[PDB]
């Protein structure tokens, strides 16, 4: 079986600015290699055949070479639509995806908004209570949430999920979920989400008292 | 336009079977060869199998030989794909694509949604879907926990509402089950006049849940 082999593994690159890829087969495939875009949640996109042809509707910003082993792509004019994994396919002998290489756009600093969700009252009829803390449009990735319960740092009981970078605006966005008994949730009142990020000047906390409001 | 329309995922115990199908529309069906291409989750696109236009060459990627069966009805225009002996490995989206058109040329620029396969014992669960209510920018959302397998779609006014939309990734509780939250920012001033709703629909399950999300 034919090994493709891409590298780097992961790329972080300003817009406006230019990245080449690089892909290698095992053995000689000719010219019969193609390039795929697949940003999360669509259906690949193929960019190259033939090494070097572009695709209908492909512009004249991305670019590819090589032969036999050796292969490159170079993206210029980097935008923030072009955040996405990179693959590479050989189809000289049927068809071999190398492991891709996932491109972020390097945006400037952007400080987390951030929010508090108290859990529904719908929620607590099951018997547990998920609090949940939004830290939206920041960049970059980077960022620490802590909780407080009536001031007691919580540990263990918080899942942290973060997005895909946005292919509008390059940031991503975060959320929390503190999960908690309905009855430890109504031995507290105060319910903190703590939020450093390198764009605060000092970390954030967004609060609410239980049956307030 | 063109389309691929695949079919047949859900949930199968390790050693079991399933059969895949990919329904084609906008396109000679009979003129092009088809590939099957699966994503795992946390991996990347691996082909799988292909069978050509006429059917006279036939492939597979070697930890699937003897195990899947790629085959093809042109009079129904669909593709279909018999998976046995379902490994966790096995586990991922499975696309399919045309890939040559006869034997002039690879094409390969008509790619299908994907349907979902779970290899697991574990059984399927509807989710719930609760209000993350708001309190310039407010924030809402729609938190969608306790379900399995992956995925949910989650939407916004039926689709009308697309701006400013965030939907996380799952989580895998401790429980088992998967939990996700979608969120939106809207103007503050919009929120007693325009009304917010997310649209979840968990397919394995038979769950389609419209919530409303007012202020407190
Ligand atoms: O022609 C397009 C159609 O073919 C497949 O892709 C080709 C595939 O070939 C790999 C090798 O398979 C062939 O060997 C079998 C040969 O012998 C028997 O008589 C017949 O079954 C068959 O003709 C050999 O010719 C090839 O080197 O790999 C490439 C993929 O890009 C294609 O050349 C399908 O994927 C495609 O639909």
């Amino acid at each position: 079986e034919i090994v493709m082999t891409q590298s780097p593994a992961t790329l972080s690159v300003s817009p406006g600015e230019r990245a080449t890829l690089s892909c290698r087969a095992s053995r000689s495939i000719r010219s019969a290699l193609a390039w795929y875009q697949h940003k999360p949640g669509q259906a690949p996109r193929l960019l190259i055949f033939g090494a070097s042809t572009r695709a209908t509707g492909i512009p004249a910003r991305f670019s590819g070479s090589g032969s036999g082993t050796d292969f490159t792509l170079t993206v210029s004019s980097i935008r923030s639509e072009d955040s996405a994994v990179y693959y590479c396919q050989q189809y000289d002998f049927w068809y071999t995806f190398g492991q891709g290489t996932k491109l972020e756009i390097k945006r400037t600093v952007a400080a987390p908004s951030v929010f508090i969700f108290p859990p529904s009252d719908e929620q607590l009829k099951s018997g547990t209570a998920s609090v949940v803390c939004l830290l939206n449009n920041f960049y970059p990735r980077e960022a620490k949430v802590q909780w407080k319960v009536d001031n007691a740092l919580q540990s263990g009981n918080s899942q942290e999920s973060v997005t895909e970078q946005d292919s509008k605006d390059s940031t991503y966005s975060l959320s929390s979920t503190l999960t908690l008994s309905k009855a430890d949730y109504e031995k507290h009142k105060v319910y903190a989400c703590e939020v450093t990020h390198q764009g605060l000047s000092s970390p954030v906390t967004k609060s609410f008292n239980r049956g307030e409001c | 336009q063109v389309q691929l329309l695949e079919s047949g995922g859900g949930v199968v115990r390790p050693g079991g079977s399933l059969r895949l199908s990919c329904a084609a529309s906008g396109f000679n069906f009979e003129d092009f060869g088809m590939s099957w291409v699966r994503q795992a989750p946390g991996k990347g696109l691996e082909w799988v199998s292909s069978i050509s236009w006429n059917g006279a060459n036939i492939g597979y990627v070697d930890s699937v030989k003897g195990r899947f069966t790629i085959s093809r009805d042109n009079a129904k225009n669909s593709l279909y794909l018999q998976m046995n002996s379902l490994r966790a490995e096995d586990t991922a989206l499975y696309y399919c694509a045309i890939d040559w058109y006869r034997d002039d040329y690879y094409k390969m620029d008509v790619w299908g949604k994907g349907t979902t396969v779970t290899v697991s014992s574990a059984s399927t669960k509807g989710p719930s879907v609760f209000p993350l209510a708001p309190s310039g920018t407010a924030a809402l959302g729609c938190l969608v926990k306790d379900y399995f397998p992956e995925p949910v779609t989650v939407s916004w006014n039926s689709g009308a509402l697309t701006s400013g939309v965030h939907t996380f990734p799952a989580v895998l509780q401790s429980s088992g089950l998967y939990s996700l939250s979608s969120v939106v920012t809207v103007p503050s001033s919009s929120l007693g006049t325009q009304t917010y709703i997310c649209n979840v629909n968990h397919k394995p399950s038979n769950t389609k849940v419209d919530k409303r999300v007012e202020p407190k």
